[PDB]
RNA sequence: AUAAGCAGCUCAAGCAAUAAGAAAGCGAGAGCGUACCUUUUGCAUAAUGGGUCACCAAGUUAAUUUUAGAUGCGAGCGAAU
RNA sequence: GUAUGUCAAAAGGGAAACAGCCCAGAACAAGAGUUAAGGUUCCAAAAUUAUUAUUAAGUGAAAUAAAGAAAGUUUUUAUA
RNA sequence: CGAAAAUUUAACGGAUCUAAAUAAUAUACCGAAACCUUGUCCAUAUGUAACAUUAGUAAUAAUAUUAAUGUUAUUUGAUGGGGUAGCAGAACGUUGAGUGAAUCUUAGAUUUUUUUUUUAUAACUAAAUAUAGAUGAUAACUCAAGUGAGAAUGGU
């Protein structure tokens, strides 16, 4: 797919990207839901991640 | 077969003593108008045919001379009269560009177009002689 | 307003020829589809309700052909023409008195 | 093909047509019973007629670009018919762009300086395609206000009997039972 | 009996429900003939678009390839002869004149099978040197 | 026009009111005389030797 | 040199090859057709951009993280020995 | 706001010209082909087609100006 | 009649119409890129036969068959066909590279043109002009992109 190189390829004006906004004059931030506040900061975070166990290494008898 | 009218037969010898006649054939409904030695291209390619092959055209609408004119209800009777052509081969057109476009709009769509024609000689039309009939 | 929907008040005596015709194609519809039925003994509820409530092309009055009934006009009635696909609608009956 | 094929000379010559606006019309009046009460060609019915003649309408090989038009010479245009009061309340209007030079005549009083041969040339004038035959064909109309006219000579004639005369039938229907003595 | 019904107008400005009751009718484009039971489910199908279709009661269904057949104008020719073709999947088929009636077709590895005339025929018939026309014929 | 075939449509003439009025159940020949000069071939009856049979009574008096 | 064409399309007279054969092109006349792009609910718009032509001129590379198809091996795979 | 459709993103026919209305959804050609809306004297394809009344004002004929006046005219119902 | 506005008759499209107006009816005809018929193009299925290439398996000292891909025809007389934002698939062309120490070229390679033919963003035939034996051109398949411009008051 070879964006902006004529009409009938599919592709050609404006790219697939829409008409004069945002995600087409600039980037979107990934983790912006347009203000709304997160998930993980309306309930948090949960637990912690043990780094002191070990690592084993499982084997079965079968 | 139905016999034919009483008036057909006493009129038909004239109509064949008269120096030129013409006829309307139909192929596949539509019409011709035709006389022997006149070269009709088909608007359509017809499938199964090589050129020399000889057709025998039977649907005559209107056989006619100067004065007279035989005309057939739904068509003119098959005894009456004996219309052949020979094939003379295929003919094609060049090439034409359609180009769909609406405005404001850069797309241009080209549609290419290049039709082959059944080209035909009509080299018989004869009315038959229906003294026996 | 200043866009210009050239619409006349009144229909020419070509519209009101179709409108009849268009009217007693759709009773030899309905008149096929019940007496097709009544040979077989059957009934639909939709048949019965047109031929009770909705009369034919030979029982309309010439201005109910050509009206229609709108509360917004002086003497409440309006050319059928003016109805939205009135070419493909059914429409023969209107309030009492109007 | 066949049937173009041929001498076409007749085909596209000018024929000298003639009628007079006083004689009743029985197909081109309104009018129809009884027999004595039958009018002459109305001025736009008249004029509707000669435009299809001027045209070449009337021919079975008429073509839009081809000026395969005839002549129609009109006479008795004085006593143009008219039915209402058109003589009297009709009006013409004209303008050369200047405001205020806005010139109305009536019927009547178009009727005095030009006479009524210039009331149908604007009427078969409107009923004529408006392109570049239009004068050409409109200069075909030769009208005039009584009998005389320099084209009783032109007058397309069939046996020595002008078209419209009183026996200019019988003329015709003796040229083609001649005809027919050959194969 | 059956219904033949035959979308007479069309539904391009007429609410959704009017497409999904053609739809189930089989009615796709303009002037298509479908042929339906004679059945209250079908009949109530038919009063909803009453307004588009042209209804006929007729004895028996008439097949895909018979309702075809009735709008078919007869060919107006019959192919009397033929000339000698090469069918690429069947081999050189030979002149046949029906008026005097014989498809025959000869294939092969050779050209003499073809039955064609080759340069071996054509140096028989140089070589025949006494062959004569009778008198009375020249 | 725009297209080929909608000119053919509006530089349309019908053909002569005599070929209109086809028969119905059957076939039958009428008299035409076309409005139209007769060519050179059409020998007259006068210039026919008297033993060609062709020779024969107008096709009017045959109707 | 009597005429109000985004100059194209449909129909088309005529002119056009010193010569056997061979008609590209131009076209009177009739009809249809109010450029393009952008931006807009909607533009012939008297909304935006371009005097013409040629050239230069815009989803690419890197690392990382995925999916699909194809294919190698297979409870192993890859890499390296 | 709600219901339905079209336009937007839909060309073509009709509405004189026309984004939104009446029809109808354009893959390409051929046909006096068959039809929708709409129309048929001429411009301009097709009726100067038949039947019965009304209007005389070019009213009107494809964008209904009002209340109202009046020996305009016709019909009907009463009535002398 | 009521009914008067400023460029011009000025909202019958116009000519004109005593119906070619109006109301209540009947029939015929015209009428779209709609539908029909006869053909063509393209897309997507369903079987069959044949042609070619590639790679296998057999036969042959007195050719058959299997699979894939490409293509044509044909069976169900298969089905489908407007399109912006946008999504998806299949191809052509341009530049350079590999096969290439290959192939072709004064018996004319190459020549920015003209012409001709083929369902054709491409190539092809011929003609005219000039004259190269390779620092020339080149099919086919594959590889990689500084790869495609009537639009940026764009740049030279
Ligand atoms: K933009
Ligand atoms: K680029
Ligand atoms: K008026
Ligand atoms: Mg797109
Ligand atoms: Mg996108
Ligand atoms: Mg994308
Ligand atoms: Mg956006
Ligand atoms: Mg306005
Ligand atoms: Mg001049
Ligand atoms: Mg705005
Ligand atoms: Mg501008
Ligand atoms: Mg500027
Ligand atoms: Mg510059
Ligand atoms: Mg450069
Ligand atoms: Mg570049
Ligand atoms: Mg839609
Ligand atoms: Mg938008
Ligand atoms: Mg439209
Ligand atoms: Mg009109
Ligand atoms: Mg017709
Ligand atoms: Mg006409
Ligand atoms: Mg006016
Ligand atoms: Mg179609
Ligand atoms: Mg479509
Ligand atoms: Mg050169
Ligand atoms: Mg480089
Ligand atoms: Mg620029």
């Amino acid at each position: 797919i070879r964006k902006g190189r004529g009409p009938s390829s599919g592709y050609g004006k404006t790219a697939g990207r829409g008409t004069k906004g945002q995600k087409a004059h600039g980037h979107v931030k990934p983790w912006f839901q347009g203000g709304q506040t997160p998930l993980i900061v309306s309930h948090g975070r949960k637990g912690f991640v043990n780094q002191f166990a070990a690592d084993m290494s499982e084997l079965n008898l079968e | 077969q139905p016999p034919i009218s009483q008036q057909v037969k006493e009129l038909l010898p004239v109509l064949a003593a008269q120096p030129g006649h013409y006829t309307t054939i139909h192929i596949h409904g539509k019409p011709y108008l035709v006389t022997e030695g006149d070269t009709v291209k088909l608007p359509f390619k017809m499938p199964g045919v090589a050129p020399g092959d000889v057709l025998r055209l039977n649907r005559a609408s209107v056989i006619g001379s100067r004065d007279l004119t035989l005309q057939g209800a739904p068509y003119v009777d098959e005894r009456l009269f004996e219309c052949r052509a020979i094939v003379m081969g295929t003919e094609s057109e060049p090439m034409r560009v359609m180009i769909k476009k609406k405005r404001r709009c850069r797309k241009k769509k080209h549609v290419f177009s290049k039709h082959k024609y059944t080209v035909l000689r009509i080299n018989q039309l004869k009315i038959n002689d229906v003294s026996s009939l | 307003g200043g866009l210009l929907w050239k619409i006349p008040w009144r229909m020419s005596k070509f519209q009101k020829l179709r409108q009849r015709r268009r009217l007693r194609a759709v009773d030899n519809v309905v008149a096929t589809i019940e007496n097709a039925l009544a040979k077989k003994g059957e009934t639909v509820k939709a048949v019965e309700r047109w031929r009770a409530e909705m009369p034919t092309e030979a029982e309309m009055l010439p201005k109910d052909k050509y009206t229609i009934f709108d509360r917004k006009e002086k003497r409440y009635r309006k050319g059928i023409h003016k109805l939205p696909k009135w070419t493909r609608v059914s429409q023969r009956v209107n309030p009492p008195g109007y | 093909m066949s049937q173009t094929v041929g001498a076409t000379r007749l085909a596209y010559s000018r024929v000298w047509h003639h009628i007079s606006a006083v004689t009743p019309h029985p197909t081109l009046s309104t009018i129809k019973a009884p027999s004595e009460a039958i009018t002459p060609p109305s001025l736009g019915r008249l004029a509707s007629r000669i435009a299809t003649i001027l045209m070449g309408k009337h021919k079975p090989i008429w073509d839009p670009s081809t000026d395969c038009g005839d002549y129609v010479v009109v006479t008795n245009c004085a006593g143009l018919y008219t039915t209402g009061h058109k003589k009297w309340r009709k009006t013409y209007y004209r303008h050369n762009t200047r405001p205020g030079s806005l010139q109305a005549i009536t019927m009547d009083a178009l009727m005095e300086k030009h006479g009524g041969a210039e009331v149908l040339r604007k009427a078969v004038s409107g009923m004529l395609p408006k392109n570049r035959l239009r004068d050409k064909r409109l200069a075909r109309l030769k009208a005039f206000e009584g009998d005389a006219h320099p084209y009783k000579e032109n007058l397309v004639r069939f046996g020595g009997k002008v078209v419209g005369a009183p026996g200019w039938e019988e003329a015709v229907k003796a040229i083609r039972e001649a005809d027919m003595e050959r194969l | 009996s059956f219904f033949r019904i035959t979308l007479h107008r069309s539904a391009i400005g007429l609410p959704k429900r009017t497409h999904g009751v053609l739809a189930a009718l089989g009615l796709r484009r303009r002037n298509q003939t479908v042929f339906h039971p004679v059945e209250p489910q079908f009949a109530g199908m038919l009063m909803k678009v009453k307004e588009l279709v042209r209804v006929e009661e007729v004895p028996h269904r008439l097949t895909k390839r018979e309702l075809k057949d009735e709008r078919k104008p007869d060919a107006g020719f019959v192919v009397e002869k033929q000339v000698r073709r090469f069918i690429p999947g069947v081999g050189v088929q030979d002149e046949v004149d029906f008026s005097k009636v014989g498809a025959v077709v000869r294939d092969g590895k050779r050209a003499g099978d073809l039955g064609v005339r080759t340069r071996s025929d054509w140096e028989v018939i140089g070589k025949m040197k006494s062959v004569l026309p009778k008198v009375k014929a020249l | 026009q725009s297209t080929a075939n909608r000119t053919k449509r509006m530089l349309n003439i019908p053909p002569h009111e005599s070929f209109l009025n086809v028969p119905v159940e059957g076939d039958r020949i009428i008299f035409n005389p076309p409005s139209s000069e007769a060519s050179v071939y059409h020998t007259p009856f006068k210039f026919l030797p008297r033993s060609d049979p062709r020779r024969r009574a107008n096709i009017y008096k045959l109707f």
